[PDB]
């Protein structure tokens, strides 16, 4: 009483104050209200807490009672947790749409999204389109481009081409893309973006009964797992049409089958903390598979 | 197709698992 806040979506800072009753769910919808999002599912509020982790903010329950890292303001970011089986039938609103490109670029340029070379230049395109408008010689002389973060590292460092040959390449594309409106723009980054093996998978450090280092990938299709050097070739799939149940204890997960004449499958993971990440990523993205197929 | 993991049924999964 009272207590000040900051919450950041992709483009925007917002300043509130709350009071030690404020639930999760308060917060959340002020933003969405605020910000005029309706496609609410997706969405959630992350902040770092005492011990340094990045936590998602739970809804049904107290804001001060979270162990939300005590700073004035308190520091939130609104990010989509859950991302649709497709761009185009499912963002509607262009706010959707433009926080969605918005943060799947910033994951591309992070490197945290797997992006090789001629893709990574084709979507830079995109985003220069989106931000730029349409090419113009007269204003877009060479070396327009020198202050725009474009490329991944990981697609920097691989080629013998310099900052200003990568620009180049870019431009080269840019003034293909004449008419094409913001908004179209960024839907056409999402597209391509959406068909990249690592888009929308949420991977997690995970062990078989050898005790075998491998990675388990959750997304808007179900479950995978992945050799532990490899994150964009898929080795086993669940699909969520499949699975009955999922739970965790101390560091087994078992996923219970539909057929029920089938075996369970179990896989451990390290840490509670990550674990409770896990499981609740999986219930969303089962209820959101669901819901599609049920109107 | 797209990058999707190969078929089979549940107990094919765990034997494929159990010896990455």
């Amino acid at each position: 009483k009272p207590i000040n806040v900051r919450v950041t979506t992709m483009d925007a800072e917002l300043e509130f104050a709350i009071q030690p009753n404020t639930t999760g769910k308060q917060l959340f919808d002020q933003v969405v209200k605020t910000v005029g999002l309706r496609e609410v599912w997706f969405f959630g509020l992350q902040y770092v807490d005492s011990k340094g982790y990045s936590t998602w903010l739970k809804l049904n329950k107290k804001v001060t009672q979270q162990d939300v890292k005590k700073e004035n303001p308190l520091q939130f970011k609104f990010r989509a947790k859950f991302f649709p089986e497709d761009v185009s039938e499912e963002l509607i609103q262009e706010i959707t749409q433009r926080l969605f490109f918005l943060q799947v670029k910033e994951a591309i340029l992070n490197d945290e999204i797997y992006c090789p070379p001629e893709t990574a230049v084709l979507l830079a395109s995109y985003a220069v389109q989106a931000k730029y408008g349409d090419y113009n010689k007269e204003i877009h002389k060479p070396g327009y481009l020198a202050n725009d973060r474009l490329l991944p590292q990981r697609v920097l460092e691989q080629h013998k081409l310099t900052k200003e040959q990568w620009e180049e390449r870019i431009q080269n594309w840019h003034e293909e893309h004449r008419g094409m409106l913001r908004e179209d723009s960024m839907m056409e980054y999402l597209k391509i973006a959406q068909d990249l093996e690592m888009y929308g998978v949420n991977y997690f450090e995970i062990k078989n009964k050898k005790g075998t280092e491998l990675w388990l990938g959750v997304d808007a299709l179900g479950l995978n797992i992945y050799e532990h050097d490899d994150k964009l070739t898929p080795k086993i799939g669940f699909p969520w049409s499949e699975i009955r149940n999922i739970s965790f204890n101390d560091k087994k997960f078992v996923i219970k089958p539909i057929d029920k004449k089938a075996p369970d499958f179990v896989f451990y993971a390290p840490r509670l903390r990550i674990n409770k990440r896990i499981l609740a990523l999986c219930m969303g993205n089962h209820e959101l598979y669901m819901r599609r197929r049920k109107p | 197709s797209s990058k999707r993991a190969p078929q089979m049924d549940w107990s094919k999964k765990n034997e494929l698992f159990s010896n990455l």
